[PDB]
């Protein structure tokens, strides 16, 4: 929208490398150091939530990009999510494999 | 902890937030550039609004960072762009009188009416009236009558406020590090905490001169042949050994000579390059002068440009339905959003300065990747830079003829490229010692080691020996004619133009080491050579991250000035004025007084 989708933010800050295979949904503030936050504090507490906007009218590197990551799992237990689709109709009478 | 990546957390947000404002507030300037309305108004009341309070808050809440304790002299300079406290340095009286009397002298410098001559109903302004009293008009007398007619009026306004602006310039600039605002002019223009090249703000002040007495003698030269010129334009006024008129030039302030060139004239058989007529043939209308401009950008060897411009922008006049201004600005959103204000016509001016706008383009996109305090040139003259490298080598024909945008029945000879060389040297080398004793005026006034009143005096005898232009009457204390200046009432910073103007020819001939091109410097094709190329796209993409003179020394070689290539480039020029005013008086002489 021209007023801007701002409800989609993003972490300039974390805690510690994130590691992968967990999600930290959790978006808690990352100190900086050398100062208490005495609660939440603007000049020195940096809350690391940050807005998106994406206007209509922003660039090539800001546009709106949707993103689905689809990640299979090695664990001990084999598949169950694939394409049987084989589907050839019929025969009969026919010296044929099956 | 550390307090340097305190400071660099504080930059980076700071750095967003106004990356997210300064979107705001150049899409609503440029709304406002296309439509000049009651709620464009508003929307740049409350940009400038929210602009000044996030900007003035911001650097207040950045002093409580110590600056020089930072290794990293990107977020370094990051925080001394941003801990520059400015106008806060003093209190809110001083800064209302300076609110009131700079509003005051720019709303009179802006419609400063001329109403002395004839009836009053008519009041000459700079486009509308003065523009055709000055860029073309056959008469001397009218010419004297109006301009000192105007300078009167422009003085007796302007004076008054110029004075208590220049002591109050001088006590801001005394407590924000500088010795005057001429050292805040130079503040930028200065490398310290960077070890080995160093530049400082007083090396520009001799680079300044230096440039001077370098360039010197092709001045006289071509003063002496615009002088022999026009004597045969305008005789029995003008002695061929002293100086000349400030109001035939063709620019007012006496600054350029761009439109005193068919008065002077190389040779009357041969014009300058002229490919507009395949263009009226051609039907080459502002789309295609676009496509063809993307050509011209993948033949150089620049990325094609972006179709971001396309759906956000026009080219052409939008009739008189919206208030649309055809001033040739490239604006950028910064957030990838690229809009160009031009009315691209059939004209050979709209498409040089077309060329002009896509190179400001090309180098707002050359620094894309850098925050919100480093998204610019590493000084103002970058961007003219790049603009007038591209407008200068787009000035060769013999690319237009490679591609078929000219027919091959015209021929480059000698005469061509004089004439087009001569176009070169009064539109803009001819400017050089102007802008030179404007620049070095303005600054011996700011240092504020000199009398108050006796400026206009010394600065009209001073004008007989550095350009060599003399006043036909003598003007009193009581005028402020160099404060009828863009750059001056405005009052910007005028050695842009200055240094800039050497720019377009030292990097001119790092493009053309590199592009494997001889001969002439002018005849330089930057097309059909991906060396000159990327060498050009090496200093377009530091930008302002850097200090400027590491640019300096990446596309040229050195902590101060390439002077040289000037005559690389203005050889076959120089070699004919040497052989056009021999038998003319070369120089000038003050004592001359019309």
């Amino acid at each position: 929208k021209p007023s801007g989708n701002y409800n989609y933010l993003y972490r300039f800050l974390r805690k510690s490398k994130l590691k992968p295979f967990e999600r930290d949904i959790s978006t808690e503030i990352y100190q900086a150091g050398n100062k208490p936050c005495n609660g939440v504090a603007g000049p020195n507490c940096y809350s690391p939530l940050q807005s998106y906007g994406f206007r209509p009218t922003y660039g090539v590197g800001h546009q709106p990009y949707r993103v689905v990551v689809l990640s299979f799992e090695l664990l001990h237990a084999p598949a169950t999510v694939c394409g049987p689709k084989k589907s050839t109709n019929l025969v009969k009478n026919k010296c044929v494999n099956f | 902890s550390t307090i340097e990546e305190q400071a660099k957390t504080f930059l980076d947000k700071f750095n967003h937030e106004a990356e997210d404002l300064f979107y705001q507030s150049s899409l609503a300037s440029w709304n406002y550039n296309t439509n000049i309305t009651e709620e464009n108004v508003q929307n740049m009341n409350n940009a400038g609004d929210k602009w000044s309070a996030f900007l003035k808050e911001q650097s207040t809440l950045a002093q409580m960072y110590p600056l020089q304790e930072i290794q990293n002299l990107t977020v370094k300079l990051q925080l001394q762009a941003l801990q520059q406290n400015g106008s806060s340095v003093l209190s809110e009286d001083k800064s209302k009188r300076l609110n009131t009397i700079l509003n005051t002298m720019s709303t009179i410098y802006s419609t400063g009416k001329v109403c002395n001559p004839d009836n009053p109903q008519e009041c000459l302004l700079l486009e509308p009236g003065l523009n055709e009293i000055m860029a073309n008009s056959l008469d001397y007398n009218e010419r004297l009558w109006a301009w000192e007619s105007w300078r009167s009026e422009v003085g007796k306004q302007l004076r008054p406020l110029y004075e208590e602006y220049v002591v109050l310039k001088n006590e801001m600039a005394r407590a924000n590090h500088y010795e005057d605002y001429g050292d805040y002019w130079r503040g930028d223009y200065e490398v310290n905490g960077v070890d080995g090249y160093d530049y400082s703000r007083g090396q520009l002040i001799e680079d300044v001169e230096h440039t001077f007495e370098e360039i010197k003698p092709l001045y006289e030269h071509l003063h002496a042949y615009v002088r022999a010129k026009l004597m045969n334009a305008y005789p029995s006024y003008i002695s061929p050994i002293g100086c000349l008129p400030a109001h035939l030039l063709g620019d007012m302030w006496g600054r350029f000579w761009t439109n005193l060139y068919s008065l002077t004239v190389p040779f009357g058989q041969k014009p300058n390059i002229d490919v507009t007529d395949a263009m009226v043939d051609q039907a080459w209308d502002a789309q295609r002068i676009f496509k063809e401009a993307e050509k011209f950008f993948v033949s150089v060897g620049l990325p094609n440009m972006t179709q971001g411009f396309w759906e956000n922008s026009m080219l052409t006049d939008p009739g008189n339905v919206q208030k649309a201004v055809c001033h040739p600005t490239a604006w950028d959103l910064g957030k990838g959003d690229f809009r160009i204000l031009m009315c691209t016509k059939v004209t050979m001016d709209d498409f040089l300065t077309a060329h002009h706008e896509m190179g400001h383009i090309q180098y707002d996109m050359a620094y894309a990747a850098q925050p919100f305090l480093l998204r610019n040139g590493a000084n103002e003259g970058f961007h003219e830079a790049v603009g007038e490298i591209m407008s200068l080598s787009a000035a060769t024909p013999k690319h237009l003829k490679s591609i078929g945008l000219l027919s091959p029945d015209f021929q480059e000879d000698n005469e061509t490229e004089i004439n087009f060389l001569l176009k070169q040297a009064l539109t803009i080398v001819g400017t050089l010692p102007f802008t030179y004793m404007l620049e070095k005026w303005r600054w011996m006034v700011f240092k504020g080691e000199i009398p108050k009143d006796q400026w206009m005096k010394k600065w009209w005898e001073m004008k007989r020996e550095i350009v060599g232009v003399v006043e036909p009457v003598p003007h009193d204390e009581t005028y402020c004619d160099p404060a009828s200046l863009f750059h001056v009432s405005n009052d910007y910073s005028f050695i842009r133009y200055y240094t800039r103007t050497l720019y377009q020819f030292q990097f001119q001939e790092a493009l053309c080491q590199a592009a494997k091109h001889e001969g002439p410097l002018h005849k330089c094709d930057i097309s059909n050579s991906t060396e000159a190329g990327q060498k050009l796209f090496n200093m377009l993409r530091l930008g302002k991250s850097e200090p400027w003179t590491l640019a300096l020394e990446n596309v040229v070689g050195a902590k101060n000035m390439n002077v040289r290539p000037l005559l690389n480039y203005f050889e076959p020029l120089f070699t004919w004025l040497k052989d056009q005013n021999k038998n003319s008086f070369v120089g000038w002489s003050t004592d001359w007084s019309p």
